[PDB]
């Protein structure tokens, strides 16, 4: 239903801008939150500072570095600008976009469940 | 045609005295159905090997105990002499002491 | 033409001669699966030596092509041997012989 | 051609002996002219059984189904003794559908007992061969060395664009089943003989793979359902070893590929009402309360900087009070809990007497929430407890949102796995809430529970909204030559799990397709309900639970039926102790039991009187007698058989009647069809299957090959038949065409894609092909979309077949335009005539037979003695055979015994017999099925004749016939002599 895409890969020197441009297309349903992940090599997949519907900022475990993150709901895609850059930062991230918001889990196990995931972007640092 | 005749030695010997031994207790279920069916083309197999001198001593002595344990004492409990037995058996055991 | 397929592996290499007994368990079948002898149920493989036509001749063909503890197939058409009349009451006329061949202890 | 007579047989032993003088030329002319045939005497040799074990996983295929299509799984061989008894070790690896795939011990089709590949349902390998339909491709692997002592099978099967693929020690077999029916669950399965072992490596923990799997496929350990756990199981067992004795098993529950489906409820469509906006605001607010105070309980602190992270809470404040996306993610929770409530006939209350008003708020001080307060406004409920009703409801629901929310996985592309892993979209509660485990259907029922308890504080009206015909019951009954028809006699009956097993005394003639008590032949209690039944049911007796045992009795001489339970005898309804009286001895009596699904009953007739529990209480000083008190051998037993065999149609069938009607002139010899209750009572129309009972042979070898032309009609090779579809007979119900004698499916509303069909793709090591044939049990036109379908007119249509013996086609026509069907089949293969055909008239279907010009009649084909008359003919031996969906079979009294235990984590699940086991089976030539020389002591018939084939045999090798004795040791072998000198039975 959501498919949704994230792109925008770079290599350059430690605080690069870097534009991260994730694209949902499809129902309004999945528009609740549009979480962020990164797969360093070798290391466990942990959290980006997510943002769900109305831009609400909330810095996670590896919010390090300037995560300029916002989105727009008319076409539902959502922009990280990684101002600053760190040679720990160089990972994969992927866009998750799911109608559980962040931190917020009163519904049953199937609607927390409820997730989609993308295809996501290597981004190195030099 | 040829068939091994130290089998059929054996085979007939054991399979008349299984015969005989579960004639001996009353059982509502004898092989084949009837008694006569139970008995009849196992005392002529018998016969038949007895008459082409297949049997050797010792299995001829079988057959003598098996026939009658007492007067026929080599010096089951029942012989099958005794034991009530239906006209067919009783030609094939006249044919067999012939 | 005894066509041979090969289904348990053995030597390879020791293949029978004239003069050397083949010692062969057997079961017979019909092209159509009819099966029309055995040595299994006769617990003697039929202990018969190359060149002396005791046999089928593709059987006699076979074995010599086998080796000694290698289960193969004969095709043996009718044109070979009895396969056009066979012992009457046995082997229709005109049939296709399959035979399910193994060597064992070739003397 | 008149069929099997047993007194030709006699005129053919008279036709040998002259009056103590033999005469050679005629006992050599018998022995040339029938015994080389194998064709009308009835064949004997001695097989082995085939006992057939698979996993605890079934895998399917289904349009939104949550199971993946890929598996694999792989199966060595550790140690092997090749003919053992002089057979060879039969062990094949496959996969096998769940429905059609039941393997019994003994009978089968051709020879020996069915494995993998005997039918069209299982797929199997066993070293070099590929085995399907019963017939043996000879496969082109790199090894073709069977299966070794020492051997490996991986087997890996592609249920999108189906495919089954084997690699036997990695090295790839060059074949592959494809194109094979979908409709059922495959499961992995080894079929093997005594005397073999070998261990079932499924992966993870059951097993270590000794090579990979291929890229895509997923490995089969890891599609066991959450609610059971791997087991090594037989297919379809009727028969269990256990601490008293054997132990009778119903029919199995199977699952289905619609199963594994999701279907919930739409409740978008569903309006809602102003109720749902004025209760719904008070809902999201209880549900922020009890999560508030989860929070506190929890290490989530009280912090409103909304860092999930730091384990805060966003809101932190009694009133909600939140942004809009966090405020409706708490209201539709309960608009869509009150959309799918108004769904169903439920409606909404609306605060009945002020109740939610009634009911208070007690705050606790102990779990103050830093930011939100004290309490969050606990909303304690007054002692509303959840009525069963409710409970009920709640179940419904949590079905309903796991279904929507397996649902939506599915269409993203999700499977179900074991193991979860969220890279490869899989997840390990994706199976329908059915199937879930306990404790995920408590995780996802809590929270509506609470909704609904919270619903019930507020004032709420409270008002609640294998199985197949002939499938379902087992029938087991002493043998019909152990009649009683005199004395007292008592059997026992131990109900193992409470249920549906009717258990009594019946007919001889008991017929297996009708239910026991519904009809005279059978005298019958149910203790699921305490119900007795004899043509009807009653109230009596007491219902039954685990370990229940119904000591029935009879009694001849007072006429009685009696049924005791644990020692008491069960009353009926007025007192009597007697459940029935006043009984006929009639023909005679013989214990039986109906079994029902997933049932075990332990029938202990009285073979061991010791073992006889509470026959002291009841029966010895009574004067009965335990069945079969003295007898030696155990009684044997009768199951009610479930597999579809065609038998002839009865002359006195109340509804069906086959007229034989003479050729005469312009019209050939035919059999038509009639429906005598047609448009009256009784008048069923179900779907009719038949057959012709000869069946016409394809040539062993595929060569090329007005007024009638002699020249041309004494070279024909080709065959003709026709069927007439009268006017009232609608054509969208006749199925014209030909059947293989391994067709056994009896379902209602048959179709064309209901058939068995698998394309054998035999190839190369390169990849070319070698081979692309088909094999089908079944091969009709599509009468129900026939383009000669094609508005009700009073014409009838004929529909011809022509079948080239020699090349080996089988072209259709209708009403002369010759149809676009060509069916193709292999050499040396069988094809009885047959029609499917839906009564909608009196007048329903007619098998013309007869001829064309330039070809033979069918009868040419059937008959070798008419091979080159070409006058159309109907011998008696030609009839007209309905399908019988059940039929009895006798239980084979020994069964293979195998051990099937796991010896570590490592190793996995191992399967091992070692104990050999044979049985003589007559085989019918003409129908290629064989069954127990011992099932001939209910078939008089049967046994007339082969006895009478004996006789004919004795007679044509009398007075030293040597000759004649060396032909007939090939079709009576040493072995088949000295095991029926043996066999008691």
């Amino acid at each position: 239903q959501v498919q949704l895409q994230e792109s925008g890969g770079g290599l350059m020197q430690a605080g690069g801008s870097l534009r991260l441009s994730c694209t949902a297309s499809g129902s309004i349903f999945s528009i609740n939150s549009m979480g962020w992940y990164r797969q360093a090599p070798g290391k466990q997949r942990e959290l980006v500072a997510t943002i769900t519907s109305g831009n609400s900022i909330n810095y996670a475990d590896s919010v390090k570095g300037r995560f300029t993150i916002s989105r727009d709901n008319a076409k539902n895609t959502v922009y990280l600008q990684m101002n600053s850059l760190k040679p720990e930062d160089t990972a994969v991230y992927y866009c998750n976009a799911d109608r559980v918001p962040n931190g917020y889990n009163p519904w049953g196990t199937p609607n927390d469940e409820y997730d989609y995931w993308g295809q996501g972007t290597q981004v190195t640092v030099s | 045609p040829a068939i091994p005749l130290e089998a059929l030695r054996d085979k007939a010997l054991r399979m008349l005295g299984e015969a005989v031994r579960d004639g001996g207790q009353h059982a509502r279920d004898p092989v084949g159905g009837s008694v006569e069916f139970q008995f009849v083309p196992v005392l002529k197999l018998v016969s038949t090997l007895l008459v082409m001198g297949i049997f050797g001593d010792e299995d001829v002595k079988q057959i003598l105990k098996m026939i009658e344990p007492e007067v026929f004492t080599e010096e089951l409990e029942e012989g099958l002499l005794q034991m009530k037995l239906p006209e067919s058996v009783k030609l094939q055991m006249c044919n067999l002491l012939e | 033409g005894v066509e041979i397929e090969t289904i348990s592996p053995g030597d390879g290499r020791t293949f029978p001669k004239k003069g050397q007994t083949c010692v062969v368990h057997y079961t017979g079948m019909l092209q159509n699966g009819k099966k029309f002898d055995s040595s299994r149920d006769r617990n003697k493989p039929f202990k018969f030596r190359i060149g002396k036509q005791e046999v089928i001749k593709g059987f006699e063909e076979g074995a010599a092509q086998m080796s000694l503890g290698q289960r193969a197939k004969l095709t043996c058409t009718p044109d070979v041997a009895y396969g056009a009349t066979g012992h009457p009451g046995v082997i229709p006329p005109n049939a296709t012989l399959i035979f399910d061949v193994e060597l064992l202890n070739l003397e | 051609k008149h069929g099997r007579n047993h007194k030709v047989l006699d005129v053919l032993c008279s036709l040998c002996v002259c009056n103590g003088v033999a005469v050679r030329s005629n006992q050599d002319l018998i022995t040339e002219n029938l015994l080389p045939g194998r064709e009308l005497l009835l064949q004997t040799n001695l097989i082995n059984y085939v006992t057939s074990i698979r996993p605890n996983i079934f895998v399917g295929r289904a349009e939104g189904s949550t199971q993946y299509g890929k598996w694999y799984f792989e199966v060595m061989v550790d140690e092997v003794v090749p003919f053992l008894t002089a057979q060879a070790t039969h062990l094949r690896v496959g996969w096998a559908l769940t429905e059609g795939y039941s393997p019994y011990p003994g009978g089968g089709e051709g020879w020996g007992g069915n494995g993998v590949g005997d039918d069209l349902y299982s797929y199997g390998f066993d070293g070099l061969h590929l085995w399907t339909g019963h017939v043996a491709r000879p496969v082109t692997s790199p090894g073709q060395h069977l299966l070794a002592p020492e051997d490996v099978v991986s087997c890996c099967l592609d249920l999108s664009v189906p495919s089954i693929s084997f690699r036997i020690n990695g090295c790839p077999v060059q074949g592959v089943f494809e194109a094979f029916n979908l409709d059922g669950l495959f499961f992995p399965v080894v079929s093997f003989s005594a005397g073999v072992k070998v261990r079932f490596l499924l992966g993870g923990r059951h097993g270590e793979f000794k090579f990979l799997p291929p890229p895509g496929y997923a490995p089969c350990h890891e599609a066991v359902l959450p609610r059971e756990r791997l087991r090594l199981e037989p297919i379809k067992e009727y028969r269990r070893e256990g601490p008293r004795g054997p132990h009778l098993v119903g029919p199995s529950r199977c699952l289905s590929h619609t199963d594994f489906v999701p279907c919930p409820v739409d409740t978008v469509q569903i309006v809602l009402p102003p109720h749902l906006e004025r209760i719904r605001e008070k809902l999201a607010e209880n549900i922020h309360e009890l999560w508030a105070l989860t929070r506190i309980e929890q290490g989530w602190t009280y912090g409103p900087v909304r860092d999930d992270n730091k384990r805060l809470h966003p809101c932190l404040v009694n009133f909600h009070s939140l942004p809009e996306p966090e405020r409706n993610y708490n209201l539709q929770m309960s608009g869509e809990t009150l959309k799918t409530l108004l769904a169903l006939g439920c409606h909404v209350g609306m605060a009945d007497e002020k109740a939610e008003d009634n009911l208070k708020k007690t705050k606790l001080p102990k779990t103050y929430m830093m930011s939100n307060g004290y309490k969050p406004a606990p909303l304690d409920l007054s002692h509303v407890r959840l009525t069963p009703a409710q409970t009920t409801l709640v179940d419904r629901l949590a079905e309903n949102g796991h279904n929507v929310w397996a649902r939506d996985r599915v269409a993203q592309g999700w499977s179900y796995s074991a193991v979860q892993d969220i890279p490869a979209r899989r997840n390990p509660r994706l199976v329908p809430y059915r199937l879930l485990d306990e404790a995920t259907k408590r995780s996802n029922r809590d929270s509506l529970c609470q909704a609904v308890r919270t619903l019930l504080g507020y004032g709420y009206n409270i008002e609640p909204p294998n199985q197949s015909r002939w499938d379902r019951v087992r029938i087991f009954r002493a043998e019909k030559s152990y009649t009683v028809q005199s004395g007292r006699w008592y059997f026992e009956f131990e109900a193992v799990t409470t249920g549906e097993m009717r258990v009594g005394w019946a007919r001889p003639e008991l017929r297996p397709d009708v239910e026991l008590g519904a009809d005279e032949l059978a005298y019958v209690f149910n203790g699921h309900r305490g119900q007795r039944w004899h043509l009807g049911s009653e109230p009596f007796g007491r219902p039954w639970q685990s370990g229940d045992v119904v000591g029935c009795m009879i009694d001849l001489t007072e006429n009685t039926i009696i049924f005791t339970l644990n020692g008491e005898v069960l009353m009926s309804d007025s007192g009597s102790e007697t459940a029935f009286r006043e009984i006929e001895i009639g023909d005679g009596f013989l214990p039986v039991c109906s079994l029902g699904p997933g049932q075990v009953g332990h029938l202990n007739l009285g073979q061991d009187v010791s073992s006889l529990r509470f026959f002291a209480i009841c029966g010895l000083q009574e004067g009965f007698e335990p069945f079969a008190i003295n007898m030696q051998r155990p009684v044997t037993t009768w199951f009610s058989k479930s597999l579809p065999q065609f038998e002839p149609v009865p002359p006195e069938h109340p509804h069906y009647e086959v007229a034989r009607m003479d050729g005469t002139v312009d019209t050939p010899p035919c059999l038509r069809l009639a429906h005598r209750t047609w448009g009256s009572q009784n008048s069923l129309v179900e779907m009719l299957f038949l057959r012709l009972s000869l069946p016409v042979q394809f040539h062993q070898h595929f060569r090329c090959t007005n007024r009638d032309d002699p020249e041309i009609i004494l070279n024909t090779t080709t065959y003709y038949y026709s069927v007439r579809v009268f006017a009232g007979q609608e054509p969208s119900c006749v199925w014209v065409g030909w059947v293989t004698p391994d067709y056994h499916q009896h379902d209602m509303n048959f179709d064309l894609s209901k058939v068995r069909a698998v394309t054998v793709t035999m190839g190369d090591e390169q990849g070319n092909v070698h081979s692309s044939l088909k094999c089908s049990n079944c091969y009709m036109v599509w009468g129900g979309d026939f383009v000669s379908p094609g508005r009700i007119s009073h014409t009838d249509l004929v529909i011809g077949c022509l079948v080239d013996l020699a090349t080996g086609l089988m072209t259709f026509t209708a009403n002369g335009k010759e149809s676009n069907t060509f069916f193709q089949v292999e050499p040396n293969t069988k094809l009885f005539p047959a029609v499917f055909v839906l009564p909608t008239h009196q007048n329903v279907i007619q098998f013309e037979l007869g001829k064309q010009k330039n070809i033979m009649p069918l009868s040419a084909a059937m008959f070798l003695s008419e091979r080159k008359n070409p006058a159309p003919q109907c011998p008696p031996r030609l009839e007209v055979q309905m399908l019988m969906p059940v039929s009895w079979s006798r239980m084979p009294n020994h069964f293979l015994q195998v051990e099937t235990r796991r010896a570590g984590e490592r190793l996995g699940w191992a399967v091992q017999c070692q104990d050999p086991l044979t049985m003589m089976a007559l085989h019918i030539p003409e129908e290629n099925r064989c069954m127990d020389i011992l099932e001939l002591s209910e078939r008089l018939d049967l046994q007339r004749f082969h006895s009478h084939t004996l006789r004919l045999y004795r007679a044509v090798c009398a007075l030293g016939n040597n000759r004649v004795a060396h032909a007939l040791c090939s079709h009576v072998d040493q072995a088949q002599l000295l095991h029926a000198l043996e066999d008691a039975h």
